[PDB]
């Protein structure tokens, strides 16, 4: 009967909640009182990339931290040169309803996707001298929300039908599919060791997945609304989330609970993006109020403001060596700060 | 400098091509085709001549139309409806064979923050079977509040008034029309509505608004 | 000792100079910021530039009127310097007329303005409007001399047709007829048709259009009538007549009244502009 | 000889 | 299959004119540069002309300025060369070359076949190669070196030196670009290094297919070296 | 039927409950140690010299 299974599930939930509450002896807020603050931080825009003309949606840095990539509703996928503002490629897309971008770690490929339910992979090192479509990965039902390269042969995708998949670019077939979510997955982030990843959905829950076996190991349920952004801590043991509740939270993998909340009374707009710095001391969040905020990871206090855009800050990223931060927006301009 | 002059030349050529494409791509007019299931969304585009989005196009009197049907995929509408702002108008259509879900959808669309100043064209479809049903069955089974006679004209007027009563912002306008499977008339209605809208936009852009 | 009209002309000149300089600089900067991706901005760019250049040369008239016909610049300046402002006024008038024609062509025939309208046509129209002032300016270049007085020290700079009376009559008639009758008729007809068509449909109906139209037309007419009506009379008249002396006395007041339109012009753009503060902030 | 503007 | 086919050779009397054409297929011709390197019958290589992409920048050699001109026709995928007032020093073999310039590109990657033009009887950077012939045996390792008059290092950090290999009865090939980067196809047995004005090339585990002449070229501003030959 | 999903949920909850947990203080100490050890190589927490700035 359903009653016995419901009672068993309730007992299991109560047991795990009791264990989680028992595992918490103190809080990090009362441990961090012995370290000094970072002071006031004021960055200035050193570059401005003005080639697009409609609502940049995604961007991604290269491994060498000099090249970029950007997608817009204009239907163009363009890769930039950050140091000299030069344009080195401009790929014309088949459909203009795109929402994702990805740069291969080896620098040979670029991926894209959107409302057409298909992930397209492009080859940048052809002998003929032009970029051409390599594969068209089909099989998902809902729209694509995120994509990430593991190597030059396998990719992971998150869609709007509550499932994630692991593909094989060599043959175009889905090796493994990850199910267990209720709403639709919005974001995705890969571990530095490339052995595990996490995802956040619209049912206010983020969970940890293993790429080898399609099992779900843990579930985090501390938020109040849909999760919009996900990123790993540089160490590989923690991660932070952003939601339409206008708050951010920091979670721990080996303690399986929440550590900090990054919120203030004056901010009532949802988060669109999140990222860490190189050493993990600072946390950058792109807000809906036309500006970005810099917050201490260990004290939950604001350290600076990166205003200077005229519309939503849709995307945000930090280079590998950590010498710059790029900020896309709906005004069709990319800013490089330092 | 060094041979980076060729790189600068390549960048300039890319920029010129981008500007030309952007200039050439702005002459078209975009329209969003929303409605309930089995309402006749396919019929209007078939007369005017699949998993994700489908985009048909046609030209009529030196003007190019591009119609988008984004109702084929089932997901959270709050996560992809903000992509279709800055569209010229909505082409919401309703069938008279039912039904309150259509009223709910109209109420949701007409008051969205992204679509606060977008004109809406309303089509009332399949009037003949509506007349047959009203001759066979009363309208009170669908609208208990209705008190008028069971004839065609007042019933259609009552349905149109009920649909139009959901508008709250007075800035926008709703163009009602009962096509009843009329040939080559819906295109003319859309053309006149588009002409009015573009004239208003041109007048507002100069500062006379 | 200066007479009564002179001090009023002086103070009006000072006020219009300062306010026109500030407004023109502000409008020029704001518009030149966004002259790339907006067609409408380049229409007002040339207007603002021409008005700024015309208003910049006021202190020359200031020094000329504060003293009794002081001309310490020789004949080289006397031949050329008036022509700059005399060209700027006509350029501004023709630019206003072509802006009115552009608005008329936008309201009517709305499909032809979507497929076959671009920045090249607007640039060509602005170039033609600018170049049309050369023909009107040339006679000033070709008939300007300087006269020296051996009576107590005075220097006179002015126009002189020694034996070309019919030439002077013809040029005065041509300048009057064209530069006043043509733009006024164009603006009144175009704006009347625009209002009549705009007030026929519920969607396009508005109230700001009527106020803008009446303000522009009334300001232009009232502030440019006296200058031309006095100028044509004093050009026709014999050099020896009391009424000619009276017109010479009222010339400074007439030209100052004409200049006030330079101050009037950019306030309408600033006030009736959408998000002017934000456009300034972006620049 | 006409002085002033014109 | 990238193909560069040339035609227009033969015998021309002194003082005449003759036109040569390059017909290309298999790649986007409109996105590439074009050069006209030529080789004397029993000497090294020499640079002649250059046509950009979009036909917006043309350079000519000092000894052939005015007498010759270059043009391209993107629709038909062809490149021309019009030469007038031929002298006795204009007899050589002409090569059609390919090059693309952006961040990370490798110019001078594909070379043509060649046309023979014979005529009847009638301030600069100098690069020198210290050796002209080096004895070698299979399984051994050798070292090549050439020096320049001035430093090839720019302020941006890139040094512009190129290495080429020509075999018996064959068109030359690209091995190293910018003194450190290996071409797409060359085996790992070849590696290059150097600093300032002294440049070296080393090859390990020599086979029987490595025999030929090696040229070193600079690309700092708008020449080839004499070239050394390995002997079996 | 509706029992397969309930059984799957029960099995998943049982598998999740068997994980191991550590103390919060140790995790906070680990994060603090990492930050203090790697603070020296972060060009955003501290101002960058003008000469070595690649975007100067």
């Amino acid at each position: 009967e359903l009653d016995q299974l419901r009672q068993e599930a309730e007992q299991l939930k109560n047991q795990i909640r009791d264990a989680r509450k028992a595992c918490a002896d103190a809080t990090l807020s009362q441990i961090t009182n012995n370290i000094d603050p970072v002071g006031r931080i004021q960055m200035r825009t050193r570059r401005t990339l003005r080639g697009h003309l409609a609502k940049i949606y995604a961007m991604h840095w290269g491994t060498d931290s000099r090249l970029l990539v950007s997608a817009s509703q204009d239907g163009k996928l363009i890769i930039w040169d950050s140091y000299t503002t030069n344009k080195v490629h401009a790929i014309p897309l088949r459909s203009s309803w795109v929402m994702t971008c990805a740069y291969a770690p080896s620098g040979n490929y670029v991926a894209c996707g959107g409302l057409d339910n298909i992930c397209s992979i492009y080859n940048l090192k052809t002998r003929e001298g032009n970029v051409r479509v390599s594969r068209e990965l089909a099989g998902h039902t809902g729209y694509l929300s995120c994509c990430r390269f593991l190597d030059d042969n396998q990719i992971v995708t998150s869609s709007g039908d509550t499932t994630c998949a692991l593909w094989d670019i060599e043959t175009g077939q889905q090796t493994t599919t990850f199910t267990g979510h209720t709403g639709d997955v919005m974001s995705l982030s890969l571990a530095p060791d490339t052995r595990l990843f996490v995802s956040g959905a619209c049912d206010a829950s983020a969970k940890l997945w293993d790429v080898r076996e399609g099992m779900c190991r843990q579930t985090f349920t501390g938020h109040e609304s849909d999760i919009n952004a996900i990123c790993f801590f540089p160490n590989g043991n923690a991660f932070a989330t952003g939601s339409d509740d206008a708050t951010c939270r920091l979670f721990d993998l080996r303690a399986d609970q929440e550590l900090m909340t990054y919120s203030h009374d004056n901010i009532i707009c949802g988060i669109t993006s999140v990222s860490f710095s190189k050493s993990g001391r600072l946390l950058l969040a792109g807000y809906d109020d036309f500006n970005c905020n810099v917050w201490d990871a260990l004290k939950a206090d604001r350290a600076g403001v990166l205003a200077g855009h005229d519309n939503r800050v849709s995307c945000l990223g930090v280079t590998d060596d950590g010498m710059a931060v790029a900020t896309g927006s709906w005004d069709s301009f990319l800013k490089i700060w330092n | 400098s060094a041979e980076e002059r060729a790189a600068l030349e390549r960048s300039k050529a890319i920029e010129k091509n981008l500007k030309e494409d952007g200039i050439s791509a702005a002459k078209d007019v975009k329209l969003l085709l929303l409605g309930a299931d089995n309402s006749g969304k396919s019929t209007i585009v078939k007369q005017m001549k699949t998993t994700g989005i489908v985009e048909t196009h046609f030209t009529f009197k030196n003007l190019h139309f591009r119609l988008f049907d984004v109702g084929g995929q089932r997901s959270e509408r709050k996560k992809w409806i903000h992509c279709f702002e800055d569209v010229t108008a909505i082409i919401f259509c309703v069938d008279l064979s039912d039904m309150h879900e259509s009223l709910m959808l109209f109420d949701s669309i007409c008051n969205n923050k992204f679509f606060i100043d977008t004109s809406i064209i309303l089509f009332l479809n399949k009037k003949d079977l509506f007349g047959e049903k009203i001759k066979k069955s009363p309208l009170t089974i669908c609208f208990p509040e209705y008190t008028g006679p069971n004839t065609y004209e007042d019933a259609a007027a009552y349905i149109q008034a009920q649909f139009e009563s959901k508008n709250r912002s007075p800035n926008k306008e709703i163009y009602c029309h009962m096509t009843c499977a009329t040939d080559t008339n819906n295109a003319q209605v859309i053309f006149d509505a588009v002409t009015d809208i573009i004239i208003a936009n041109n007048l507002r852009g100069c500062g006379l608004y | 000792t200066l007479r009564v009209p002179d001090i009023l002309a002086l103070v009006i000149f000072a006020v219009v100079f300062l306010v026109g300089v500030l407004g023109n600089a502000l409008v020029v900067w704001v518009t030149a910021f966004e002259a790339k991706r907006t067609i409408n901005a380049i229409w007002f760019l040339n207007l603002a530039v021409a008005d700024f250049l015309s208003c910049l040369a006021l202190p020359i008239l200031f020094t000329s009127i504060v003293q009794h016909h002081h001309w310490p610049f020789g004949g080289a300046a006397c031949s050329i310097l008036p022509s700059l402002i005399l060209l700027n006024m006509y350029a501004s008038i023709l630019l206003l007329a072509t802006i009115s024609a552009d608005r008329f062509l936008l309201v009517f025939k709305p499909i032809w303005c979507q497929n076959f309208r671009g920045a090249g046509l607007a640039w060509i129209a602005c170039a033609v409007a600018w170049g049309l002032a050369l023909l009107l300016t040339i006679p000033s270049f070709l008939y300007r001399v300087v006269r020296e007085e051996y009576f107590p020290p005075k220097v006179l700079c002015g126009v002189d047709y020694s034996h070309d009376k019919r030439r002077e009559r013809a040029v005065a008639i041509v300048r009057l007829v064209l530069g006043f009758l043509w733009p006024l008729l164009t603006l009144t007809i175009c704006y009347t048709f625009i209002l009549l068509r705009t007030w026929s449909r519920r969607a396009t109906r508005s109230t700001k259009t009527l106020k803008v139209v009446v303000a522009v037309v009334a300001s232009f007419f009232i502030f440019w009538l006296p200058y031309q009506v006095t100028g044509i009379m004093m050009s026709f008249l014999e050099p020896s007549s009391p009424t000619f002396l009276l017109l010479k006395k009222l010339d400074s007041l007439c030209v100052s009244f004409a200049y006030i339109n330079c101050c009037i012009n950019p306030i309408i753009y600033v006030v009736a502009g959408q998000g002017f503060q934000g456009r300034l902030r972006k620049s | 000889f006409k002085p002033x503007a014109x | 299959d990238v193909q560069l086919v040339e035609s227009g050779g033969g015998l021309v009397q002194p003082g005449g004119s003759r036109k040569l054409s390059c017909s290309a297929s298999g790649f986007a011709f409109s996105s590439f540069g074009m050069h006209w390197v030529r080789q004397a019958p029993e000497k090294g290589l020499e640079w002649v002309a250059y046509i950009s992409s979009g036909s917006g920048t043309i350079y000519y050699a000092d000894t052939v300025k005015g007498r010759f001109t270059i043009s391209r026709d993107d629709p038909k995928n062809t490149l021309f060369l019009q030469m007038t007032s031929l002298r006795s020093e204009d007899t050589a073999m002409y090569y059609c070359v390919r090059s693309i310039y952006y961040y990370g590109s490798s110019p001078f990657d594909f070379w043509g076949q060649g046309t023979t033009l014979t005529v009847s009887s009638g301030s600069d950077i100098v690069m020198t190669q210290a050796t002209s012939s080096v004895p070698v045996t299979p399984g051994e390792s050798v070292s090549i070196s050439c020096r320049s008059s001035k430093s090839l290092l720019h302020s941006n950090g890139n040094t512009y030196l190129y290495w080429f290999l020509q075999r018996p009865g064959q068109s030359p090939q690209l091995l190293i670009y910018r003194m450190s980067n290996l071409a797409s196809g060359v085996p790992d047995r070849f590696s290059g290094s150097g600093s300032g004005t002294a440049f070296t090339l080393t090859i390990s585990r020599l086979e029987a297919e490595d025999v030929g002449v090696y040229y070193c070229m600079q690309h700092l501003e708008y020449t080839f070296g004499a070239g050394t030959k390995l002997e079996l | 039927a509706s029992i397969a999903q309930a059984r799957k949920l029960v099995e998943q909850l049982k598998m999740e409950a068997n994980i191991d947990r550590i103390k919060v203080s140790k995790a906070a100490a680990d994060l603090m140690a990492y930050c203090e050890a790697h603070a020296k190589e972060d060009p955003l927490l501290t101002p960058v010299p003008a000469s070595e700035n690649p975007f100067r």
